[PDB]
């Protein structure tokens, strides 16, 4: 409100960045101190501040991430939120938005100048528009507070043409009729940062470690935590990334990537079940993924009928999913040797070793390929039924109610789709 | 003014794949589709300190007790089986077509006059000699690298492989084929003369590469080390990864490229070294030193603005070396 | 470094060091009274917390592990 | 954004080195922007000779192996990395961190034209299989099967088939053909609404939250884990607009000088990974191009799903 | 002025393998072809307190109690089966060549001059001595390192694998020929010889080297060990983890190959100990201490130094140790 009070905390602030240099130089000769007093505690200041700001730049998608040889045209531009639904982008980032500079690595000190909070808010709204309180407390000439408005400003927008540089990305986009656009890509260093500030709180906040610990004590906490697996660091400053830009400085590279993983992307072994009597409970069984949907199941099993559509709708695709992995792993078996089911063994699953290995009708004109076409096995699905009900919970409340019905119901629903499945394996 | 692009890229021609490595035995390599992968194991290393002291740690009682303390590092090693001396290195090839055509680029009077150039090139003497050199590299067992270096005998077999059968087959011997000279052979006159059909065509020419050296019973074998930045980490890591596709020690891409581009031996220095990889400004990483300086008028781009804008053709020697970099491919274009 | 004291449980470091990688290492055990429960080999450049962090697992587990076993025996 | 006449499997299409830095915030899978620009370019170069249209693609990634690393002590990742040529002084250059990745996909292109009933079947299957051939899919080669027990076969099939019965057949036997692998397919009405869920659990939500949540592994209290109905990854959806639309010529050091050039960022939305038997029909699974260049909004999605 | 180049890696010559050991009946080591491997195998020990006390805990009442708690472990380990009372040892021996020729090297003159030494070196006292050394190595069984100290009978078959068969074959008793002399023998001569072919580059010496020793029925044999960083509980308390290949207990080439390097007689210390293996500042692990101290002008980097750039050739003993660790191969060179 008053430019008094704001030339007094520019002049406080320009105090202890003296005596923050004197103490951390510690000029005893080379009369060092006195050209830093001379220089740094005046209007002589301000020029200098005006002559370092046309060097950096305030933008919040740069480039310099793109390869680091690369000089093009750095944006600070918010774009406009879509109609389309379910995407995120920039347009989210309103009042929790961090600005980043770009430009030289010493003049950053005219940025935390800039970005002070005197009376309450920022600067830059303070000189964009014509405030009694600013434009007069940092010049007593109605020209110089001209000239030092418009380069304090200036700091916010393209400067020169725009351009984008032969080591960025440019990539065409197909229009619907007859054409294509350029669409040259900037990195988003302010979503970046965002999304580095909220994993941080989730991996190493104070109440997300105190949730870690009431976990591994196996008690109560009102609140609970998340785990954030498989994340990817990407640097991009090998050993300086305080030239790319003071965001980049903050956190070293460490773009802390997301897991856009498909399922299949930890693919173990293939094995034959041998001398096993029953695959889907002997070698089917212990497959990781399945264990997670037959414990789900068991969790699901017993559970209150408040939401009960809902839950059995999700329990429907649930055993969904322990059909398609079924599918699945008998597919991934369908790449091992034609004849292994040939092998000599006491157990071997014959009634399974079918549907198994369909490629021992090939080497087997007449000794199994015909029984295979005519038998058709579909006994393999109530196999695989038995076994399921084996895999749940042994719940009286639930046999003895329509709960069990329900669940036999969909069972058979899930069942005959699979038996449908496996009927038409023969073309 | 003919002003040069801002622009400028051009895809990779003859990209390989990776070399998966397999074992055997010699004089079985006939019936090697079934040979069992080398697998990259895990064992332990103890070593003592054997670098060069800093004139502060040459103190007796320092270096003794800098000794005294184990150093104990975690490699990745690959062998051959116990019973099997013989190492077969299998990768496929793709020699693409429209070599000169550029990928990317901005003027399209330079785009005019740089085609005009490759059609100059083309129909002046072809790449008759570039694709003379990649089929010696590919003849001589080169993308082995330290594999290459102390087999009893080596033997390359290149398959031409037009919708899914074998073509035409070559066989090679690896050793008796020079890794400086670059001589005349009729089965290496065939394989240039479709290299050069690959690299003028319009699609491409498939070739699959598989070499056997005889290494030795059990010995050691060299798949591409990876590179793995330390990031300066608090845990001590495993010194030595080495790469693997599938549970199969393999030799990177890009190794087996920069194996197959040793070709050029029309650089300023002395052909000492011989052959290097075709590269912009020469480089060379095993010799830490870029020939072809900017300085001389030999590196790529100054020689490639002279022969496109000024029209100042250089060597013959040269304008192989600058339609060796356009099958090498990179991006290029200043501000 | 000097050894850490959990409650009932130590983590005291052995006296002579190593180098896993190029980095110095010292070995440190974990203690329940008299019966050793793990040993870990730690960068020398670990703070005592880092060192704590290594083992609270296996004091985590320790703990529950001890209530189970011990839970008092209910009646309806 | 139309009916394709008839669904092109591109059969199992072994990609050496794809991109598997696929957005700024994620990593893995290659952006399905890679796969509908590479089934543009299809049709650019060999879809035109043969007065057929190839746009929509469906993913299956039968096999996914990224170039990666866990440093010791760490729980996160780290991409291997490649050594690049020395510089012109013969120092190392500075190291600029990409992932790769090795891939094994099957591709279904939707075609409708004229050149279905003009040409064979097989005949435009087989061309358009030796076109891609010698092509990239995510910024890695393709690997031909050669000298292996038996390459796949191209299969064209025309949806208009005789009957219900015959048209469900060969579904399902084309849903066979394409079985070790799960189809990608997008999110966007189901991260919408768990955003809209969000909002009612606790205000001022932003849809970047509802996209982290469906995606981290959440743990509550009494120690349970909040169930996922399928894979559920975090994907890019296109691009949205960052400056106004410069003219073709305007733009310093562009790709070409015949093309409008915008800056843009990126936009990332839901997606999911799934088996090909819980689909409907095989053409839901295709990716379309969105561009409406008057929003920006340049966007890649398989509509038609749900 | 010619200082040294700060990238000197050299490649190591005289490649061992894993040594894969098997067990057998002596009188039957002719046919040990089938011979089944020793397997490496998991018993329970029960240690008791007979480490030094810290002065602190010396009390009887702490003592006594933690005696009453001993520590239970499971460690992994090797032995002969109860009716088999020999041990073999095999593996393949490769002699490379080239010793002088660095694989990586930066400087051009540095690497001309190091070329020029080592050539000089050749011409004056060729691989004779070294090879000599390095064949008395291989004729005692110092590859067998504690299999060796209570042995009754040791014996050591080296064949020269030339086209995948046995070109010229050798048999040594392992125990006459000592660890501690250098002698004359014509066979070991003949061995040296083929050696010293293999280190000038004269020929292709791939060798197969086979040691049978008797131990006793059922004692415990020493295969190589690997280090364990985490004990924990989900682990049975596995203190010890032994080498194995494929379920076959086996010695880490670099022991081998340590095992072959200890020929350095020539350390300004007292010969009393005996050879030692050749390393720079001469460091023995087991000793803790380091013969060739580079206080004295006697450690390799300071007489490879003075050889090379100026001109101060050392004494041939020092030269052969000089040329011994060019055999080895290191990261020479300094930042």
């Amino acid at each position: 409100p008053t430019w008094q009070e704001l030339r007094q905390f520019i002049e406080s602030f320009i105090q202890e960045r003296l005596q923050g240099k004197l103490d951390k130089l510690q000029p005893d000769e080379d009369d060092k101190r006195q050209t830093l007093l001379a220089t740094h505690r005046r209007e002589a200041w301000l020029a200098d501040a005006a002559r370092r700001v046309g060097q950096l730049q305030l933008v919040t998608h740069t480039l310099k991430p793109i390869h680091p040889d690369a000089r093009g045209s750095n944006l600070h531009s918010l774009p406009q939120a879509p109609g389309q639904p379910g995407l995120a982008g920039s347009h989210e980032l309103g009042d929790r938005l961090v600005s980043d500079v770009v430009g030289n690595a010493a003049a950053l000190d005219v940025f935390k100048f800039l970005s002070l909070q005197y009376q309450g808010k920022n600067l830059l709204n303070w000189l964009t528009e014509d405030s009694a309180e600013a434009l007069q407390a940092l010049s007593d000439n109605a020209e110089q507070a001209r000239e030092w408005r418009q380069a304090f400003i200036g700091i916010t927008t393209v400067k020169g043409a725009p351009a984008s540089h032969s080591l960025a990305k440019q990539l065409y986009f197909p229009l619907p009729g007859s054409g294509y656009h350029l669409l040259a890509p900037l990195f988003p260093t302010s979503l970046v940062h965002h999304v580095h500030a909220l994993l941080r709180e989730a991996r190493f906040g104070d109440a997300a470690k105190a949730a870690r610990e009431a976990r591994s004590r196996q008690e109560s906490w009102p609140h609970g935590f998340s785990e954030y697996p498989n994340l990817a660091i990407q640097k991009f400053g090998g050993t300086k990334p305080q030239n790319i830009s003071q965001l980049n400085n903050e956190r070293r590279g460490e773009n802390w990537l997301l897991p856009s993983l498909p399922p299949n992307w930890q693919r173990q072994n293939v094995n034959a079940p041998m001398r096993h009597s029953s695959v889907f409970e002997h070698d089917f069984g212990r497959t990781p993924e399945v264990s997670r949907l037959t414990r789900t199941l068991q969790r699901f099993l017993a559970k209150t009928v408040h939401n009960n559509l809902a839950i059995r709708q999700r329990r429907a695709q649930l055993v969904a999913q322990i059909c398609d992995e079924a599918l699945q792993y008998a597919a991934r078996l369908r790449e091992l040797e034609p004849g292994w089911s040939a092998t000599p063994g006491c157990q071997l699953h014959d009634a399974e070793q079918l549907w198994l290995d369909p490629l021992r009708a090939q080497t087997d004109e007449t000794f199994l390929q015909r029984r295979l076409r005519g038998d058709w096995p579909a006994e393999v699905g109530n196999r695989f039924a038995n076994w399921l009900n084996r895999a749940v919970s042994s719940d009286s409340q639930i046999l003895g109610s329509p709960e069990a019905a329900q669940w036999s119901q969909e069972l058979s629903k899930e069942l005959t789709m699979f038996k449908e499945i496996l009927e038409d394996e023969r073309d | 003014i003919l002003s040069t692009a801002s622009v400028l890229a051009f895809e990779r021609k003859l990209d390989p794949s990776d070399a998966l490595m397999s074992a055997g035995a010699w004089a079985q390599r006939d019936a090697s589709q079934e040979w069992p992968a080398v697998t990259v194991r895990e064992k332990s290393v103890r070593g003592t300190i054997s670098n060069r002291l800093k004139t502060k740690d040459r103190d007796p009682a320092k270096l003794d007790a800098s000794i005294q303390s184990p150093n104990l590092q975690t490699v990745d090693v690959a062998n051959l089986p116990s019973d099997a001396d013989t190492l077969k290195v299998r990768f496929t090839l793709r020699v693409l077509g429209g070599a000169g055509t550029p990928s990317a680029c901005n003027d399209a009077a330079y785009r005019d006059k740089l085609l005009q150039t490759v059609a100059t090139y083309v129909n002046d003497q072809g790449f008759a000699e570039l694709a003379r050199r990649y089929a010696h590299n590919l003849a001589n067992a080169r993308f082995l690298w330290r594999n290459r270096v102390g087999a009893e005998a080596v033997e390359v077999r290149i398959n031409h492989i037009r919708q899914g059968e074998v073509a035409r087959a070559w066989r090679f011997d690896a050793l008796a084929i020079g890794l400086r000279d670059f001589k005349a052979d009729a089965e290496l006159d065939a394989l240039a003369e479709l290299i050069a059909s690959g690299l003028s065509g319009s699609g491409h020419v498939l070739l699959e590469v598989v070499a056997f050296a005889r290494i030795g019973d059990g010995q050691e074998v060299f798949p591409s080390q990876e590179l793995i930045l330390d990031k300066g980490d608090k845990k001590g890591q495993k010194s030595k990864t080495l790469y693997s596709v599938r549970d199969a020690a393999a030799i990177h891409s890009q190794k087996i490229g920069n194996a197959l581009r040793t070709i050029d031996t029309w650089y300023p220095d002395e052909d000492g070294l011989g052959p290097i990889a075709v590269e912009p400004y020469g480089s060379v990483t095993s010799q830490g030193k870029a020939y072809r300086q900017p300085k001389q008028k030999l590196d790529f781009y100054t020689l490639l603005d002279n022969w496109v804008l000024r029209d100042e053709a250089p060597a013959v020697e040269q304008q192989h070396y600058v339609i060796a970099n356009l099958i090498r491919g990179g991006v290029f274009g200043e501000a | 470094m000097n050894a850490i004291h959990i409650g009932p449980f130590s983590i005291t470091p052995a006296a002579r060091g190593l180098h896993y990688g190029g980095l110095p290492h010292h070995q440190w055990t974990l203690y329940y009274g008299p019966r050793e429960m793990a040993i870990k080999t730690l960068p020398d450049s670990y703070t005592s917390s880092e060192v704590r962090d290594e083992f609270s697992d296996i004091i985590a587990e320790f703990v529950i592990d001890a209530r189970h076993r011990y839970a008092p025996d209910v009646l309806e | 954004v139309t009916d394709p006449e008839a669904l092109l499997l591109l059969p199992r299409l072994s990609i050496q080195n794809a991109n598997a830095i696929s957005s700024p915030l994620t990593w893995g899978f290659p952006s399905p922007g890679a796969f509908t620009g590479f089934v543009h370019a299809l049709q650019r170069r060999v879809g035109i000779s043969l007065d057929i249209e190839l746009d929509g693609v469906g993913i299956v990634c039968h096999r996914f192996e990224a170039q990666i690393s866990q440093p010791a002590g760490k729980r996160t990742k780290v991409f291997n990395l490649t050594r690049n040529p020395l510089n012109r002084d013969g120092s190392t250059a500075a190291i600029v961190e990409e992932g790769r990745a090795h891939l094994e996909v099957s591709l279904l292109l939707g075609v409708h034209g004229d050149g279905l009933d003009d040409h064979p079947a097989q005949e435009i299957a087989r061309q358009v299989q030796e076109q891609a051939g010698a092509m990239r899919l995510a910024g890695g080669s393709i690997l031909p099967w050669c000298n292996e027990r038996f390459p796949a076969p191209n299969a064209e099939l025309l949806m208009l088939g005789g009957s219900d019965e015959q048209r469900r057949k060969n579904q399902r036997r084309l849903t066979r053909r394409l079985l070790p692998g799960f189809a990608l397919v997008s999110r966007e009405a189901l991260l919408q609404q768990h955003l809209e869920t969000l909002r009612t659990t606790l205000p001022e939500a932003t849809t970047l939250d509802a996209l982290l949540d469906l995606c981290r592994i959440n743990f509550e209290p009494p120690w349970q884990v909040r169930d996922k109905p399928g894979w559920l990854v975090p994907i890019p959806a296109g691009y949205n607009a960052l400056s106004p639309l410069y003219l073709p010529g305007e733009v310093r050091n562009a790709r070409d000088r015949e093309t409008p050039l915008r800056f843009v960022e990126n936009l990332f939305g839901l997606g999911e990974w799934l088996s090909p038997h819980r689909v409907a029909a095989l053409s839901d699974l295709l990716w379309y191009h969105h561009a409406e260049p008057d929003k920006g909004l340049y966007r890649w999605s398989t509509p038609r799903f749900v």
